[PDB]
RNA sequence: GAGACCGAUAGCGCACAAGUAGAGUGAUCGAAAGAUGAAAAGCACUUUGAAAAGAGGGUUAAAUAGCACGUGAAAUUGUUG
RNA sequence: GAAGCCAGAGGAAACUCUGGUGGAGGCUCGCAGCGGUUCUGACGUGCAAAUCGAUCGUCAAAUCUGAGCAUGGGGGCGAAA
RNA sequence: GUGAGCCCGGGUCGAACGGCCUCUAGUGCAGAUCUUGGUGGUAGUAGCAAAUACUUCAAUGAGAACUUGAAGGACCGAAGUGGGGAAAGGUUCCAUGUGAACAGCGGUUGGACAUGGGUUAGUCGAUCCUAAGCCAUAGGGAAGUUCCGUUUCAAAGGGGCACUCGUGCCCCGUGUGGCGAAAGGGAAGCCGGUUAAUAUUCCGGCACCUGGAUGUGGGUUUUGCGCGGCAACGCAACUGAACGCGGAGACGACGGCGGGGGCCCCGGGCAGAGUUCUCUUUUCUUCUUAACGGUCUAUCACCCUGGAAACAGUUUGUCUGGAGAUAGGGUUUAAUGGCCGGAAGAGCCCGACACUUCUGUCGGGUCCGGUGCGCUCUCGACGUCCCUUGAAAAUCCGCGGGAGGGAAUAAUUCUCACGCCAGGUCGUACUCAUAACCGCAGCAGGUCCCCAAGGUGAACAGCCUCUGGUUGAUAGAACAAUGUAGAUAAGGGAAGUCGGCAAAAUAGAUCCGUAACUUCGGGAAAAGGAUUGGCUCUAAGGGUUGGGCACGUGCGUGCGGUUAACAACCAACUUAGAACUGGUACGGACAGGGGGAAUCUGACUGUCUAAUUAAAACAUAGCAUUGCG
RNA sequence: ACGAGAUUCCCACUGUCCCUAUCUACUAUCUAGCGAAACCACAGCCAAGGGAACGGGCUUGGCAAAAUCAGCGGGGAAAGA
RNA sequence: CGAAAGGGUCCUGUAAGCAGUAGAGUAGCCUUGUUGUUACGAUCUGCUGAGGGUAAGCCCUCCUUCGCCUAGAUUUC
RNA sequence: AAACUUUCAACAACGGAUCUCUUGGUUCUGGCAUCGAUGAAGAACGCAGCGAAAUGCGAUAAGUAAUGUGAAUUGCAGAAUUCCGUGAAUCAUCGAAUCUUUGAACGCACAUUGCGCCCGCCGGUAUUCCGGCGGGCAUGCCUGUUCGAGCGUCAU
């Protein structure tokens, strides 16, 4: 009875949603994501998996401030305003 | 179950609000190639995974 | 008409704190009725019987009645019985006399002593 | 910026809402899938059907291009001889 | 139907006999539950990657069971297969 | 052209391509149980056969076995095919509409598809507490990711007072923070109505808890912080800091006994319904009363008098008493008990009018008893078992103490009554399974609980029924072989077969009777026998109430008596005996040991190879040895 | 004592057998609807011979007539063989 | 020819209902027992080899009733 | 003779090969140096008149300001643009801003939209009650300030 009978027993979680990755991974008793390693401050990485690597690295979310830097370096982290500019 | 955290509920509501078919205008425009809803869900059929 | 009941609460495991009784509604329905846990009468601290005139509640619905109610109108009233204050009071006064007792044998004897040595 | 490279089973897993859909408790695993036409001009109107559709009649240079859509092989199938 | 208890008959007494009372036990028949003995059983690309029927063991406990928690592969856990 | 191949005609088609010489390569396929994709024969074949079952009319519609209404017939049978939850799912819930796809047949139907709607709280949970356990801090390890550590080898902080040498002084000791339970602990909400879909959440009525502020009444005080009772203790109040003591929270399993609620059962009455060839003053249905309060009572226990052998009281169960019993009189823990408020105005039942709808309106009732080895929950007093003795914390209260604070300019810092103010956040739909979870599925598997009616019967056995649900699992016809499942068979009776495998036989209850062996407990229901229906009777086994004078005046005495061994009223189930009577059957279905003589083997109860082995295997109590101060 | 442990025997009992027969439900069957898979070099009547102890195809004979349905378990196929 | 019916032949075993100086006994009312009487009461007796079934693979019936009829479609030296 | 089976042909099926195409890969070469407590990378949840995704954005949410250009956007709806202009646009550029809940993630926690503390402001009858809003409160370390402790060394 270790097949299907048995599946019918399965009800409880192992794991929950990390509030880090969020990902379906947050062990409920050892409160350790397994994929983030979530709560240590350091995100997990392996350089066994590049696939991994490659699923979390920069680049495949939003870059919300990393994107604009290059056009800020390219007009020299300039400040100020066009000469004769409307406003204040 | 009845019982559920405010933060599974809230995803819940935002699957509920994605469950739909595309609307109808969206197959008129210029050069589309949308035909239906790719990643529609069912309760049955494949689960949230929450 | 029916007679089966149902559970009130969303607890449906039969729990020290799942206790019912079955009620008749002026509806003319059976119903249950939640009911809280049996009251406790407090003990003596010294013999540990009931101590009479106290009325046995839930902790903490000893807050919402008044000081008559939760005592007796004698010394150690609500937390010792008559016996045991009886027993204490006749005690304390028999060690006391016993004591200065004492401390008049051990003056005797000490005066006993310093006529002997001088 | 280029090539004596590959040309949708190739070339990156991905030319497409692809690290997506989907699977696994989890670490992880991980696809398939491009091409009407120059222009939607994507079939008015009539007719038969409950409808899907069919037949007339149309559009087009071509429907022997009908949103199953360029070309349209073979296995395999139907009709006719 | 174990200790304990009541009455009657004996016995110098200790004890003996008789009739009741009582309600012990990893006791027993047996329902649910748990388990899984047997059958030229059903099924054999199944309802099912172990299911179905009859029969059977156990059934007040070394009984059954939920949730929370602990033990992690050079390991654990093991009434030891 | 020997050949690999090359060239041309015809048809199709729509945008690029070829010859020659050199250069270059991811350059030539039938195989690799080759890779990917596509397609055959098998084949309109195997099959779509567990869970008893469907039928008639009408409507809808293009179309109806599997849509709906009505009419019938059935099933689940209260350990349900019922009514609700926990986990898990996540909108599957409700309304309206619907082509295809899906619902292994159909489909007008659907948990499918499309558009919308739906989840209302101070009182239910979460939130708080701590459990097993987990993680910070001090500090120590480790090259390091990090490991240990949770009270430590930590300067880890609270309170009070002060007009002076004004810029201080005094008191105290216990440590250390956090997470961890929608079943443990825990402040408080009930009834009626209402929606398509929510309701202890909305509406109405009636309440409660916690916290705060400040009044009024009442209380206390010129004997300053109440009075009464011998006492147990009572009463609406009736001061109480530090520091302490105690109680509650707060606790196992099992057995019988007693009380209470609810359910079940019996009788009468009003009203309604059914039956009515005959019978049936009939059979069935409604007849209810919440939280919150007031009041009168309810086992244990405790107090007073008094002093018990001729010992007494007393439980089903043998405990209690000069450490004070019995008796008599009291005090108290304990209500899901009676009456009253709530509250009849509600709910329910019946009737008479009105009514296009909107809408209703008005009458009559809702009463009185009884029973129990019944079922269920709850409470109480007992008892048994342990080399097992069966959580913690938050939180609340009482007391000891007597610091302060307190009156007649009246005072009040009164746990009494009434009054005033406030109560955030999140969950709340639905399923909980032969279709809403897991098993690739709408899978005969698996998956934690609560409520649980009538008859038979020892019985939540089997069988039949009420409430409430279903009538869903492709259908129609025929009745060959061989099957699967259920049965019977003359005569013989194990001749069958490796082997009595399988089937048959036995089976409930009352009574008679019961061997060897034995660890004296058992064996034992040993073995072997007699009986059992129906009807009409008889007998036995119970409860409650109630005694004569003389005075005072319904109680007090002083007497007198134990044939109340008597009357009146009330009540239920067992047991035994007898006659009569039908018979092929009488535990008439159902349910339900075959028995015996021996041998081997393991002491027994127990446990394991989930998915081929359940056993002489393992464990076990007992016994023996070794090491350790 | 206890045992779903292994063995021999006796009584009772019977379709185990002599020796088979009969009945019921569901299939199989036929119809409407729906509709797979395994497997498949090519195919399927035999006899004798075919040195390597093997023939289905070769040699020599027997023979041999469309298209089919229910069954069957010799052969070929068929055992996650 | 079909559907009924009637008669036969078979199968079971004496229908429903009514009645009875049959009935073990019990309880009332009075003549207090003289079938005393009335009531109930398994069963018994009579009406009653009665009632029920009978071809579905039984038999007979111009002469006991009612209905049906010389088709339709397909094919053929 | 038909049917059936097989062979050959035409047309029609089935299927997606071939040919041509290519806003994509692959390899080489050249240039450049720029993430984050001033809160990054990553995650979640939201935002359009009519969007589920992709894309863009953050309650100022398919965007605001500024500069430039100079008449669109487009699937539908609705409005334009004084066109001789502080001006369309899903435009480009981009120096000013906004930037939800989080995350190294920082009051304590988090399987809870749980529980606090400090200081202001506003409102509701309010010296006390209730509510809202704003600014703050992690750790290690450095420099400095200030308040301290110890017969540790001294002076007086
Ligand atoms: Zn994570
Ligand atoms: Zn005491």
């Amino acid at each position: 009875t270790k097949g299907t009978s048995s599946f019918g027993k399965r009800h409880n979680k192992t794991h929950g949603l990390c509030r880090r990755c969020g990902r379906r991974s947050l062990h409920n008793q050892k409160k350790v994501c397994a994929s983030c390693g979530y709560p240590a401050a350091k995100t997990r990485k392996y350089n066994w998996s590049e696939k991994a690597k490659r699923r979390k690295v920069t680049g495949t979310g939003r870059m919300r401030y990393l994107s604009t830097v290059p056009r800020r370096f390219k007009n020299g982290f300039r400040t100020g305003v066009p000469k004769g500019a409307r406003g204040p | 179950p009845s019982h559920k955290t405010f933060r599974i509920k809230q995803k819940l509501a935002k699957a509920q609000k994605q469950n739909r078919p595309i609307p109808q205008w969206i197959r008129l425009r210029t050069g589309n190639t949308i035909r239906y809803n790719a990643k529609r869900r069912h309760w049955r059929k494949t689960r949230l995974g929450l | 008409a029916p007679t089966r009941v149902t559970y009130r609460r969303r607890n449906p495991y039969n729990t020290t704190s799942n206790r019912t009784r079955v009620i008749k509604t002026p509806g003319g329905q059976l119903r249950v009725l939640h009911i809280k846990k049996r009251g406790t009468a407090p003990k003596c601290g010294d013999c540990g019987i009931k101590l009479p005139g106290i009325p046995a509640l839930r902790p903490r619905e000893y807050a919402t009645i008044s000081k008559p109610k939760k005592t007796v109108q004698r010394a150690y009233g609500g937390s010792r019985c008559g016996n045991c204050v009886r027993d204490r009071i006749i005690r304390a006064f028999l060690i006391e006399e016993q004591k200065i007792v004492k401390k008049v044998l051990k003056e005797q004897s000490q005066a006993e002593k310093k006529a002997s040595k001088k």
